């Protein structure tokens, strides 16, 4: 949520960081990055998010104890593309200025 | 046809229109963009024309587009408690209107009040009952139950709540001005607009079967106009007036952006100008 | 377990386990739980949170269970009102701090009057334009319309203690103070003022 | 056979057929590279056959892959309800379309109306029926509850809704064309293929005993046929075909790994190939 | 369904065979390693299930594979005797061997004498006659135009040629032998196999409308027997069975190979196995 509002605070047209970071207390923390990030997948903004799948091969070896699958925490998938959330490149109509940066 | 509309639905047919309206707006960029050459159209579609990218497709194929409609459709108007977390639902506190219907009512529904004392039958444009035996002037004879919108034409032996050639209410009813005997006709042409859009009837045909035989116990291959009339015979009492304008619109834009996608022709101005 | 303090042990609350040869299928089952977002909690928007609130009926306690989604009921044929509803919500968020969640067995609280008409009656009265909170809804149904004690009474209706018991539980359990805490109670008796349960100051 | 199946079973089903398709994988592949030696067959697959690259299985060993086969089958078909029916998993969880059905309908079953006045035969792919009293024509005859689809041959007094010999519906109704005098015959014959799989039979007969042993006051021993119709009849309403099929590969693959895993034979391409 | 078979159909079975057996193999092949997550079947299929390295086809998409898939069935089947240059036809000579028919002859297809001497009605896999008029030993009865193979049981009260119980000549007729007054009834009952491969029915069926949604005027939906008669009926009589045998392998692979990419089921072994 902290991430996503500082990327938002420099794209949208009225608010600001602060007025980004009121959202707490009417929503939760899921909740406000769901939005800020449906915010960025738009017509207008499209800012490609990071994502990672389960991961579930394994090299077959005598052993005595269970196994369990676990997350890449690398966001490129097995045959090399890159996994994205929401679109896979970055064409945003507008530029970022917040705070006069 | 058995189907449960929830208090969910705008949400989730605000999402269904602005995906529908993205498709048909990339297939007519990409049907302006093809060069007759080694590759079909289809090849070319296929490749390029499915890439969309919103929160909850995950795929740069018209199969993920074709996924997320099934997904969005069962949500909202099928039978099981579905909800997709995954899509840009959160924020939907405010929804942009749709477009204003434009469906000629050519069949336009009414039910005789009580009694056998009439006999209905229908035309192109008009409706017309025979009196079985003596009527009183100023009484209810018949009256619509699908609703409609425009001028009345051609009235005969009635009268309509109408001024200046506008009707006032959406649901007008018919009562006859003076005493008649039995075999006297009344009639009563509209031109006016029903529930619904007009154009894009030929992908309806092919997308109702489409989205028939994947839900093959809970909805029928049937026409336009009685899939609408039942859609607005299920809708819930307690709802406004602009939220099922975009359940409706959704309602019809699933069924003819499935058909689209598979006669890759062009698309209907409604559904690309929501 | 002794880590599970003693609260979990109370009268009020009821243990659940499932059957023993079930119980690595129901591991994996819950798993694809938290992969969703299929929980609840108080600082978070009414809109959805209101659909994932859905009380069930324990015959046995035998059943499977998601910590941050089950929410128990007695079987009876009395029908609880919206502040008793929003009370025993509170009480089961805030209490599950202290579940042992080594231990197999969880351990819930159980309300004593049927919440499904009032769960039901707020799902169908939601809409996309509100903004309202389940601890917003808690505070204008209950802290702001309420006194405390009356708020404790309600309380004590839901778990079938005695405002008595509860309150001399109180003084041995230092967790179930925290938690009362956590609800905006306070409970000072040093002097003797006309009640002894009395509304945290906000802000 | 008393059972309850739950609106989990799909999840569940789609774990136990990939756990049954990697054991029948991994036997042709011991079965394959086996050389004549001391060690008998069954030793060398029982030291070699349990380790399959698999999550959920707590042991390297057949008696891991059954204990894995009776904790799935119990959760499945047997415990009862689990969690509330708006619990959401089909969302993040996608399964997989299992093989589709190919045994034969040999014993079709059909229901007559109620009054008794029609008598009632079978035989190896037709039914026959005889009239008690006169029936005139345009009227069920029968109706079959379990489902079906394929051709349809040599009909004789009775006509069946059917296009270019295909059946148009997967629960045909027969009907009369032709008025009828008493003691009349009526048949109807079809190559159509019914709800199950027609491969592996003798390792499902010792398989469901294998199961009935654990299981023992809730299933009994049965033909496949009577297994399947059961199944099919214990699936709840307010579910979709497409995970009805995904609940009933399980339900059948399941004795049939079991009873494989004693007799060392080979695998149905059913199992093998999900 | 109207359609002609030009002299050059081996050569087109020959390529489309092989793309059909190509793309079946792919299926299982990402079928097998299908990740079970957040993404779909189709979405996976979509993404990575094209062939890369077959000249004439020009998407690496599953799109590609249908288009190759039109195109040849039209140039092999259809009016347009267009000999499709884009695949690479080097010997119109080699043709490598289909695998052999396995579709069971339930509705075996006979002609009677012409002499309106007997009644015909049918069975589950044996026909039987009715004889109008008197009718003496030594003539004929009954004869098939659909070639059939295989063995004979229960011939009553008529003769056919046979060594050990099999059938000698792949059209047998059937004649009486012994004078057999009184309307009296005649039966013969086989246990063959006709023309075509019976595995994977219910592909066949959603992949001829997908095909007969594009050749409407010259293709119609049917059961897979109707179609195989006429097909095999338009053949040329200038035709030996190695190459009718290529072309009626390729008439049904086509369908199930259209209807298989729909519905990503496995795939039928006279498919995988060219």
């Amino acid at each position: 949520f902290i991430i996503a509002a500082v990327i938002w605070a420099g794209f949208s047209a009225d608010d600001s960081y602060a007025d980004i970071m009121r959202r707490s207390a009417r929503a939760s923390d899921r909740q406000n990055y769901d939005i800020i990030k449906a915010a960025l997948s738009s017509r207008k903004f499209k800012l490609p998010r990071a994502s990672t799948t389960l991961f579930d091969e394994n090299e077959p070896v005598v052993r005595r104890y269970q196994i369990g699958r676990v997350y890449a925490p690398f966001p490129v998938d097995r045959y090399g593309s890159p996994v994205y959330s929401n679109c896979t490149k970055v064409e945003l109509a507008s530029d970022y200025n917040a705070e006069g940066f | 046809m058995n189907l449960e509309i929830n208090n969910f639905a705008p949400a989730i047919s605000s999402i269904g229109s602005q995906l529908c309206s993205l498709s048909a707006q990339k297939l007519l960029t990409c049907r302006k963009q093809y060069g007759n050459g080694a590759k079909s159209f289809e090849e070319f579609y296929a490749e390029i024309g499915g890439i969309i990218g919103m929160m909850g497709i995950n795929s740069q194929t018209p199969s993920g587009i074709r996924e997320a409609i099934y997904r969005l459709y069962q949500s909202a108007f099928l039978f099981g408690d579905i909800f997709p977390e995954s899509f840009g639902i959160q924020n939907t506190q405010n929804i942009k209107p749709p477009p204003g219907f434009t469906a000629p009512a050519k069949k336009l529904e009414v039910v005789l009040p009580q009694g056998g004392a009439f006999d209905l039958i229908y035309n192109n444009g008009e409706i017309r009952v025979t009196t079985t035996r003596n009527v009183q002037a100023g009484d209810l004879v018949c009256t619509v139950t699908f609703p409609i919108q425009g001028s009345v034409i051609a009235t005969r032996n009635c009268h309509v709540n109408e001024i200046g050639g506008q009707l006032t209410t959406t649901r007008p009813e018919i009562i006859a001005s003076v005493p008649m005997p039995a075999r006297t006709v009344i009639v009563a042409s509209f031109d006016a607009i029903e529930i619904g859009y007009g154009e894009g009837d030929d992908l309806f045909a092919i997308g109702i079967a489409i989205l028939s035989n994947r839900f093959n116990g809970q909805i029928t291959p049937m026409s336009r106009h009685n899939y609408m009339t039942q859609m607005f015979a299920n809708l819930p009492a307690n709802m406004s007036e602009r939220d099922s304008s975009a359940v409706l619109h959704f309602a019809q834009a699933a069924p003819v952006v499935l058909g689209m996608m598979e006669r890759l022709t062009g698309a209907p101005k409604w559904v690309l100008d929501y | 377990m002794n880590w599970s303090k003693a609260i979990n042990f109370q009268p009020f609350m009821l243990e659940t386990r499932p059957p023993l040869t079930t119980i690595p299928i129901m591991d994996q089952l819950v798993e694809i739980g938290e992969r969703s977002n299929q929980k609840w909690s108080m600082t978070d928007r009414l809109f959805f949170a209101i659909r994932k609130i859905n009380p069930i009926f324990v015959t046995s306690s035998q059943i499977p269970s998601k910590f941050d989604y089950t929410i128990l009921q007695m079987p009876t044929q009395l029908i609880a009102s919206l502040k008793e509803t929003l009370l025993f919500l509170a009480f089961s968020y805030y209490l599950r701090e202290y579940q042992d969640k080594v231990g197999q067995m969880k351990f819930y609280p159980v309300a004593m009057k049927n919440m499904i008409p009032i769960v039901n009656y707020l799902k169908d009265r939601v809409h996309n334009n509100f903004d309202t909170t389940l601890e917003q809804a808690y505070r204008q149904n209950v802290v702001h319309t309420l006194s405390a004690s009356d708020a404790f009474d309600l309380l004590s209706g839901m778990i079938a203690t005695t405002r008595l018991d509860l309150i001399q539980r109180t003084r041995i359990c230092p967790e179930l103070l925290n938690v009362l805490n956590k609800m905006s109670f306070i409970l000072i008796y040093a002097p003797n003022r006309p009640s002894i349960l009395s509304w945290k100051n906000q802000s």
